Protein backbone atom coordinates (compact mmCIF):
# COMPACT_ATOMS: atom_id res chain seq x y z
CA UNK A 1 0.00 0.00 0.00
CA UNK A 2 1.52 3.31 -1.16
CA UNK A 3 0.11 6.50 0.27
CA UNK A 4 0.41 10.17 -0.45
CA UNK A 5 0.12 13.04 1.97
CA UNK A 6 -2.18 16.01 1.43
CA UNK A 7 -3.02 19.17 3.39
CA UNK A 8 -6.68 20.05 3.98
CA UNK A 9 -8.51 23.06 5.48
CA UNK A 10 -12.09 22.62 6.69
CA UNK A 11 -14.55 25.27 7.91
CA UNK A 12 -16.81 24.11 10.73
CA UNK A 13 -20.43 23.52 9.77
CA UNK A 14 -23.39 23.81 12.08
CA UNK A 15 -23.21 20.15 13.05
CA UNK A 16 -19.40 20.14 12.95
CA UNK A 17 -16.81 19.14 10.35
CA UNK A 18 -18.92 16.19 9.19
CA UNK A 19 -16.97 12.98 9.66
CA UNK A 20 -16.39 10.18 12.22
CA UNK A 21 -12.81 9.77 13.41
CA UNK A 22 -11.71 6.34 14.50
CA UNK A 23 -8.61 4.71 15.82
CA UNK A 24 -6.20 4.06 18.65
CA UNK A 25 -7.73 4.70 22.07
CA UNK A 26 -4.18 5.01 23.44
CA UNK A 27 2.83 5.27 15.51
CA UNK A 28 -0.02 4.97 13.02
CA UNK A 29 -2.86 7.17 14.25
CA UNK A 30 -6.56 7.96 14.02
CA UNK A 31 -8.42 7.77 10.73
CA UNK A 32 -11.53 8.84 8.83
CA UNK A 33 -14.11 5.99 8.84
CA UNK A 34 -16.84 7.85 6.85
CA UNK A 35 -17.66 11.49 5.85
CA UNK A 36 -20.98 13.35 5.46
CA UNK A 37 -21.28 13.84 1.68
CA UNK A 38 -23.22 17.08 2.37
CA UNK A 39 -20.88 18.15 5.22
CA UNK A 40 -17.91 20.53 5.30
CA UNK A 41 -15.20 17.81 5.37
CA UNK A 42 -16.50 16.21 2.18
CA UNK A 43 -16.55 19.69 0.66
CA UNK A 44 -12.88 20.11 1.53
CA UNK A 45 -12.08 16.67 0.14
CA UNK A 46 -11.59 14.55 3.22
CA UNK A 47 -12.30 10.95 2.26
CA UNK A 48 -12.96 7.73 4.10
CA UNK A 49 -9.72 5.98 4.89
CA UNK A 50 -7.75 9.23 5.11
CA UNK A 51 -5.41 8.78 8.08
CA UNK A 52 -4.74 11.73 10.37
CA UNK A 53 -1.13 12.89 10.51
CA UNK A 54 -1.16 16.57 11.52
CA UNK A 55 -3.73 18.79 13.20
CA UNK A 56 -3.06 22.53 12.83
CA UNK A 57 0.53 21.87 11.91
CA UNK A 58 1.08 19.68 14.99
CA UNK A 59 2.07 16.04 14.62
CA UNK A 60 -0.86 14.08 16.04
CA UNK A 61 -0.06 10.64 14.63
CA UNK A 62 0.85 9.20 18.07
CA UNK A 63 -1.98 10.55 20.22
CA UNK A 64 -4.96 9.09 22.02
CA UNK A 65 -8.33 9.12 20.28
CA UNK A 66 -9.71 11.61 22.78
CA UNK A 67 -6.87 14.12 22.76
CA UNK A 68 -7.17 14.30 18.97
CA UNK A 69 -10.97 14.60 19.06
CA UNK A 70 -10.94 17.21 21.84
CA UNK A 71 -8.45 19.36 19.95
CA UNK A 72 -10.49 18.96 16.79
CA UNK A 73 -13.52 20.28 18.68
CA UNK A 74 -11.39 23.06 20.26
CA UNK A 75 -9.94 24.23 16.94
CA UNK A 76 -12.71 26.78 16.52
CA UNK A 77 -14.32 27.60 13.24
CA UNK A 78 -11.46 26.33 11.07
CA UNK A 79 -9.27 23.23 11.30
CA UNK A 80 -6.31 22.08 9.24
CA UNK A 81 -5.37 18.44 8.67
CA UNK A 82 -2.44 16.75 7.04
CA UNK A 83 -3.43 13.18 6.16
CA UNK A 84 -2.13 10.04 4.46
CA UNK A 85 -4.22 8.53 1.66
CA UNK A 86 -4.01 5.18 -0.08
CA UNK A 87 -2.80 5.74 -3.61
CA UNK A 88 -3.15 2.41 -5.46
CA UNK A 89 -6.73 2.11 -4.28
CA UNK B 1 -14.86 -0.04 17.29
CA UNK B 2 -11.35 0.71 18.49
CA UNK B 3 -12.62 4.23 19.30
CA UNK B 4 -15.10 6.24 17.20
CA UNK B 5 -16.38 9.83 17.45
CA UNK B 6 -18.25 12.28 15.23
CA UNK B 7 -16.64 15.70 14.74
Amino acid sequence: APEGKMDLIIMRGDKGFGFRLSGATHAQGQWVRNVDPDGQAARAGLQAGDRLLELNGVDVSFWSHRKVVDEIKRSGDVVAFRIARRLSP
Amino acid sequence: PESESKV
